[PDB]
């Protein structure tokens, strides 16, 4: 299969919910090297967010069982194993997403919108280690923080504040800051900032992007919400 | 857990 | 592992919703020969409801692409074939172990009814993407429904959830596979009114599937209505 | 239409 099949195939397995299925023709997509087009980045985007998904959620219910079991020795045993079965699965995961970004995606990409794309979504598979990391945590966390950085000062002076990759970013940096640093204080002062910067320039909102931008503020006034 | 985007 | 740790996992592995381990571990279960309790018997069919489940709605979709461009085509017609081979694998692996194992080691009325609804339900699965073969496919999905409806009634309440679930999908059956809406409606009608009858007969521990499949089988003659 | 289970 050729670029084009391998995107249509994709297009299909998203149909198909076979999201193992359409991460294999993005990651085919993004092996042959050349940028990724608006529409084949946000195909690899959902492929991967689809399969890390659903072993973040399965491993949140084994961790909770897990926890939740203390006192039954045989099953907290069990509930152990299993959560490190799949946590090796969704290390796989990240570690194939974080050697495309730094392989192919972050070297490539020649316009800034791409840059900030890239660097959120490394941010972010190294926060879904971080999340289950437990020595190496430091190394991790550190990665994550330094990715969330970089694509938060390139938005911040390339971007109108009601871009959605702006907000977005934003909004991870912040869930990072309050899930992995553990800096509530931290967390609901990026997330603020970004929430009202773009309410002061609504006047920026483009129509194929609105729905997005509006979506994220409503999300990230929600967790200041919900941290306070 | 806190929700992210996307 | 020994069963009690595959029962363990399989339960693990239903609330992580990754079924096809939970598949796994019940197929495991089922291959050390002894007949499964009904708490077994629960984890197995829900575990292989969802492996299956997935094939059979993803099938739906891209057939609905492929009827609904040349190149475009033949390449859901590609993919609606791997997904149509799996399908097929996961209902023969049911079949076998059916075949193999349950149904001759079901003692109990109760457990012959159980699985042979469960053959009758995966050979309609077969039956739903089977395009000269189909027939055969489609008479040994009657054949298992009828001889599991014939038992029920015989000796079962009209009450019991495996009953009126029996009643449910072979009324489906007539409905989707041969296409007779009239006989599918009488079918879940008798069964949902036979209920309303005994409700006397309902147990407190199987009372909620029992009234929950009433309202399923009472849905079913109001749509195809 | 809707089967069981």
């Amino acid at each position: 299969m050729d670029k084009n099949e391998l995107v249509q195939k994709a297009k299909l397995a998203e149909q198909a919910e076979r999201y193992d299925d359409m991460a294999a023709c993005m990651k085919s997509v993004t092996e042959q090297g050349a940028e990724l087009s608006n529409e084949e980045r946000n195909l690899l985007s959902v492929a991967y967010k689809n399969v890390v998904g659903a072993r973040r959620s399965s491993w949140r219910v084994v961790s909770s069982i897990e926890q939740k079991t203390e006192g039954a020795e045989k099953k907290q045993q069990m509930a152990r194993e299993y959560r490190e079965k799949i946590e090796t699965e969704l290390r796989d995961i990240c570690n194939d997403v974080l050697s495309l970004l730094e392989k192919f995606l972050i070297p490539n990409a020649s316009q800034a919108e791409s840059k900030v794309f890239y660097l959120k979504m490394k941010g972010d598979y190294y926060r879904y280690l971080a999340e289950v990391a437990a020595d190496d945590k430091k190394g991790i966390v550190d990665q994550s923080q330094q990715a969330y950085q970089e694509a938060f000062e390139i938005s911040k002076k390339e971007m109108q504040p009601t871009h959605p990759i702006r907000l977005g970013l934003a909004l991870n940096f912040s869930v990072f800051y309050y899930e992995i640093l553990n800096s509530p204080e931290k967390a609901c002062s990026l997330a603020k900032t970004a929430f009202d910067e773009a309410i002061a320039e609504l006047d920026t909102l483009s129509e194929e992007s609105y729905k997005d931008s509006t979506l994220i503020m409503q999300l990230l006034r929600d967790n200041l919400t919900l941290w306070t | 857990r806190s929700p992210s985007f996307p």
